[PDB]
RNA sequence: UACCUGGUUGAUCCUGCCAGUAGCAUAUGCUUGUCUCAAAGAUUAAGCCAUGCAUGUCUAAGUACGCACGGCCGGUACAGUGAAACUGCGAAUGGCUCAUUAAAUCAGUUAUGGUUCCUUUGGUCGCUCGCACUUGGAUAACUGUGGUAAUUCU
RNA sequence: UGGUGACUCUAGAUAACCUCGGGCCGAUCGCACGCCGGCGGCGACGACCCAUUCGAACGUCUGCCCUAUCAACUUUCGAUGGUAGUCGCCGUGCCUACCAUGGUGACCACGGGUGACGGGGAAUCAGGGUUCGAUUCCGGAGAGGGAGCCUGAGAAACGGCUACCACAUCCAAGGAAGGCAGCAGGCGCGCAAAUUACCCACUCCCGACCCGGGGAGGUAGUGACGAAAAAUAACAAUACAGGACUCUUUCGAGGCCCUGUAAUUGGAAUGAGUCCACUUUAAAUCCUUUAACGAGGAUCCAUUGGAGGGCAAGUCUGGUGCCAGCAGCCGCGGUAAUUCCAGCUCCAAUAGCGUAUAUUAAAGUUGCUGCAGUUAAAAAGCUCGUAGUUGGAUCUCUCUCGGCCGAAGCGUUUACUUUGAAAAAAUU
RNA sequence: CAAGACGGACCAGAGCGAAAGCAUUUGCCAAGAAUGUUUUCAUUAAUCAAGAACGAAAGUCGGAGGUUCGAAGACGAUCAG
RNA sequence: GAAACCAAAGUCUUUGGGUUCCGGGGGGAGUAUGGUUGCAAAGCUGAAACUUAAAGGAAUUGACGGAAGGGCACCACCAGG
């Protein structure tokens, strides 16, 4: 759910084995998925993915590089 | 929406609704009516010495709180028209950093010019992520005793060592008196993270507590537990726990005059005996040898981890006795599994909910929704505790502080409770399945024998019986029941009582029903192939053996799926049917699967740490 | 450097869009040794503001009775420097933001023969046929008595 | 008298008026002092007015984005004009009184919207164009919202005042005080943006002023916004590996041949750093200049994306096995996975490189240059018809006033072309 | 005998009309293209936002008449359904 | 010209006779809403949200006919042994 607006977003963590970085009720940083409104590849009507959680990137959480506060 | 002023308006009014919100928030801390704002201090590297900021912070009126190890005070200022409290705390020792940072509203670290920050202050930092951070708030010390020159370029240092830390805050500096006015200026005013765990139930702070002993022989007493509540409005019918003493009943409070006023004996209640809840746990009604088995732990972990679940058939003992209690799964998704078929007498001494999100909702909406007749928060109360042992008056004397909160319905009673964790990369020591840890898991500390399993969204859930540096695992196992959301941590002896980090996470949803599934390969070499059919040794021993195991379907680690047709020899020799035809390299094997319960190894008794250092 | 490539079919030739390609601008990720330039709370909220500062001013040349000073030489009206106060000038320039605003603003073009103008610069300053070898009354500065919880109040 | 292209101009004459809330005609200071009791040089302040400069203010002609699911708008309460006035610094419906019934519109009036302050300009781009311009220069507007004022040459001023509205600070509860869309800083909002530093030395401005003041401005700090240069190694000998050349049937052997690879050997040369001294500067810092220490790669070690096609570089090895996942698109995974995940090797750019969004070129897929309409998306069912757009051929310089020339008309009027002078600097 | 209907075969790669469309004889009505002209007017023209006539069948309002055919609606056959 | 085909669908990268209407991948959809005409049914004008990598146009073969013919063989048949 937005911040801004209060919308409701379907977004896709984009890494293998990424979703358990994701914990329930987490400030998530969320990006367009790349087609510009239209949905991208096998995600059928998802149309954005996850970049950051908890102000830390996903990519640094995948490599093993930073580590997750809460 | 048209009309340009109609679109204006409407902006306006929802700014002035998010206004009305911020406001209505901030006014809950450090004023007339709020509590006082509690700041605790850690010198994270070794060089700093935590008095002389502490003095530099000092000064605004003080009064000067004392103990036996620790020094907090307690600051009064009308100029800022802020109440603060400031308490310090040791890097290395994690009992007093842990279990008085759950309370604290914002954490100061202080870091040394040169270096970033020590080995110690960087566990006791992993630590605090690991379990919450009210809100942090970088802090320095040697800047001004470097001249100009490296002055500059200290600060660009310590920003390079900070990064990888902490994303992006600005390094601010304490040198002098006016620098310490710029800091409380700066803690006056942040954006409050709400650590909804502190939130959720009426936390208090104890600034004093008296021992009464009922009989001195008896060892003990009425303790009184006097300071300010911080959570919600606390009512005496709910039970109050102690961080590290357990969960116990109240018997009264009294509201005494406060002791530091913002702008300078009567009792509020005594406990029912009907609408009081009842202390029910559970239902009523029923030296080279430890290394050479650390290498044996090694072998093992590395045995389970190019191979799954391997286990070698004896040939001595007989196969369908060993594995009595083992069933055959078609495929391990799909297979229906009985959740109430095999339960033994410890699931027959625990509460099981009907629907807990239900409950849930219900607790918090009674929570928020309603208001309770107890007393409000930021008062400053007294509570007198009918049944407490002596020592915890003793450990008030140490150093330790005391913390006592009131917990939610049904936060006293035993369950399963099952923690989302991953492992700590600075950790590498193998744990076993059913190993002793300490769970630190939201105000509570106890030894626990759980299991690990998958986090996946099905039914069953395979049995881990290792710890894997990157999986995010669930442990299962018997505790008391706490309501979710819940910063879980996992510590180990290492050596001479210094606790040892492993892994972390937070805490899933409590319930019985989640089972866990131990799973068995058994391994044979197929030493005769036809086309579709073969014939496999080394897999039983006994004739009977394949008798009894007929329906289990075999798989292939190359991918083939087979069911066996006959027994041929009085050896294990076993002729089996296949979907295609196997390599000379390959091997068959076998699943089998029954379900593990966890060991019940529970006390609330935890022995003091002592402070941490690096091997 | 006036450029194209994959994707409908059993295969072809098309229409046709989708995708790739290069830029440029904001955000962000990961990494970062030297060196010279250099943007930077515009976008969302022309939303709210703790605290400090941002607008003052004297020459030989308006007014010195503050011993406030070293200091004349002594009845020497006023030696000098000069706090304060009156007086004169500035504070309408600068800075900031882009909310308004669609022939409005603004841009090139013309006009004031339809007007206002501190200052600066040059002119004009006994053209006037009707006590002056010096006019009057106050009021700050200072002395002294105060009020109010409080102000650059009096 | 003098002058414009044109006066109801300037100047002159006469009759008068000249406000008690009034118009000018020095009751001022300084500097040196001096000549036949009296006359005086230089400067400062002042002043009715004129002219000037700096402007301001109104007008003129031309030139704005999207919208018809905006086609009639304006005029009782001025809309368009006329006469007289009122106010105004003036010209005017600027306001009032009396008349007239006008004014604008398919050449798009009026109404809306705008994620609109306009321009100089920015990015792209063959040519045409498309998009942007909050933003340091110019012009405008506003200091929380509206309104009204004081003083002054200049303000409907807000680092001035008075009110109401909305917020909001100190109380002794009687009252008092506000305005960061100035500089730093905070909250809040957010995907999104720096120091509560130092100085008037530079640039200029203000004042009574060779002196004082200046968050204008300068200077450092944060700063991978973007931009320019540019290290992370060079040479020689060996030791192998190949490639050619010669001699050898070949295998093989040589070269004052070539090309690679070497935690191989040798020396030299250096900068990043730590540090002096100088210089820099308002005082510093930085850059630049010197002494001192400072380099063998097994580090003073380069990253970020990728290896199925588009699209450069592997049908290499192990793990997981249509699972996890990858993949912009086409697609892969169901066991020899060329695509997942690792290792090794390799490719691309390189102190930089990924992603997301907006916009541009590709897009001759918005078509003026320059698209299409039988069958692919598309021609109104048909004809009349107004505005609009478009439209056959045709026709080859002088008379008066002044010194062969200057003045005066030109010639039906325009479009078009060419020249000329005016057109801000920065940017280009 | 009466009632309303429709005008086959002739009927064509023909004809006319702006298209929709138009087929029994006779008269009247006012049109209409092409052809022929050493006629007349002399640019009056092409296409058209606005606006306007016509517009098969079916349908909808008022009347008349209803032969045939016939939406709807009523029968009977046909079957694991 | 993509070709089927076309003496125009030609005189089109060697691109400019005048003018009108109209299309911009496929669905949603000629849908909702609004206006207007209509007794009514309806007509004229007419979106978007969301959704997909194709939808489509011409021509060329035939895997296969549950399409039909022939023709072959004492490892098939007739006459037989």
């Amino acid at each position: 759910q937005l911040i801004k607006n209060g919308k409701k977003i379907t977004a896709f963590v984009p890494n293998d084995g990424c979703l358990n970085f994701i914990e329930e009720n987490d400030e998530v940083l969320v990006a367009g998925f790349g087609r510009k409104g239209h949905a991208v590849g096998d995600i059928p009507g998802v149309r954005f993915k996850v970049v950051k959680v908890a102000n830390v990137s996903l990519l640094a959480l995948y490599k093993g590089k930073k580590e997750r506060p809460r | 929406e048209l009309s340009r002023v109609d679109q204006r308006h409407r902006a306006s009014q929802l700014r002035k609704q998010k206004k009305e919100a911020v406001l209505a928030e901030k006014r809950q801390l450090g004023g007339k009516d709020g509590p006082p704002h509690q700041v605790l201090v850690v010198p994270l590297h070794s060089r700093i010495s935590l008095p002389e900021a502490m003095q530099l912070l000092q000064d605004g009126t003080v009064h000067l709180n004392e103990l036996g190890n620790t020094q907090n005070f307690m600051l009064l200022c009308p100029r800022l028209k802020h109440r603060w409290f400031f308490t310090s705390a040791r890097p290395g020792d994690l009992h007093v950093v842990l279990d008085m940072a759950k309370v604290a509203d914002t954490i100061l670290f202080l870091l040394d010019p040169l270096e970033g920050w020590d080995s110690t202050g960087d566990y006791c930092l992993s630590c605090l992520f690991a379990q919450g951070l009210p809100t942090y708030t970088l802090a320095v010390q040697g800047i001004s005793g470097l001249p100009l020159k490296k002055q500059i370029d200290t600060r660009k240092k310590l920003s390079k060592a900070v990064e990888k830390r902490f994303p992006h805050d600005k390094l601010l500096l304490l040198d002098t008196q006016q620098e310490a006015g710029m800091l409380l200026r700066q803690l006056a005013n942040q954006k409050q993270q709400h650590l909804a765990f502190r939130d959720r139930r009426a936390y208090l702070f104890a600034h004093a507590v008296d021992f009464v002993p009922s009989e001195e022989n008896n060892l003990v007493g009425t303790l009184k537990i006097s300071g300010y509540v911080r959570g919600q409005t606390l009512n005496v019918n709910r039970l109050l726990h102690i961080v590290g003493y357990g969960d116990f009943q109240m018997k009264q409070i009294d509201a005494p005059g406060d002791p530091f006023p913002l702008n300078p004996k009567v009792l509020m209640k005594a406990d029912p005996g009907r609408q009081e809840s009842l202390q029910a746990e559970v239902i009523p009604d029923p030296d080279e040898e430890a290394e050479a088995k650390m290498l044996e732990k090694y072998k093992q972990e590395r045995l389970e981890e190019m191979f799954p679940d391997e286990v070698d058939t004896p040939r001595d003992v007989a196969a369908r006795i060993r594995f009595q209690k083992y069933r055959g799964l078609k495929s391990f998704r799909t297979s229906p599994w009985d959740p109430k078929e095999n339960l033994p007498q410890d699931y027959a001494r625990i509460f099981q909910f009907q629907n807990f999100t239900n409950t849930r909702k219900s607790i918090f909406k009674e929570v928020e929704e309603k208001e309770v007749e107890g007393a409000e928060v930021g008062w400053y109360v007294t509570l007198h505790v009918s049944e407490v042992p002596v020592s915890v008056v003793e450990c008030f004397r140490q150093g330790t502080p005391l913390i006592a909160f009131s917990l939610l319905p049904h936060e006293q009673k035993m369950s399963v409770l099952n923690m989302v964790v991953r492992r700590d990369p600075g950790n590498t020591e193998p744990v076993k399945a059913k190993e002793e840890l300490i769970f630190h898991c939201g105000f509570r500390r106890f030894r626990a024998s759980p299991l690990f399993s998958q986090h996946t969204a099905a039914d069953k859930h395979k049995l881990q019986r290792f710890l894997t540096a990157d999986m995010a695992l669930v442990a299962t196992v018997y505790a008391p029941i706490t309501f979710p959301p819940a910063s879980v941590l996992l510590f180990k002896q290492k050596s001479n009582g210094m606790h040892s980090l492993i892994a972390t996470g937070h805490l899933m949803s409590v319930d019985p029903d989640r089972m866990v599934i131990k799973r068995v390969v058994l391994s044979g070499h197929p030493f005769k192939i036809f086309t579709k059919m073969a014939v496999v040794r080394y897999m039983f021993f006994n004739r009977e053996d394949v008798l009894w195991f007929k329906p289990v379907e075999l798989r292939t680690k190359w991918g083939r799926r087979g069911h066996i047709k006959e027994p041929l020899g009085t050896h294990g020799h076993m002729k089996c049917s296949f979907d295609g035809k196997l390599k000379s390299q390959d091997t068959v094997l076998m699943n089998l699967y029954k379900r593990v319960f966890p060991k019940w190894t529970y006390d609330p008794y935890v022995p003091e740490p002592v402070p941490w250092l690096k091997s």
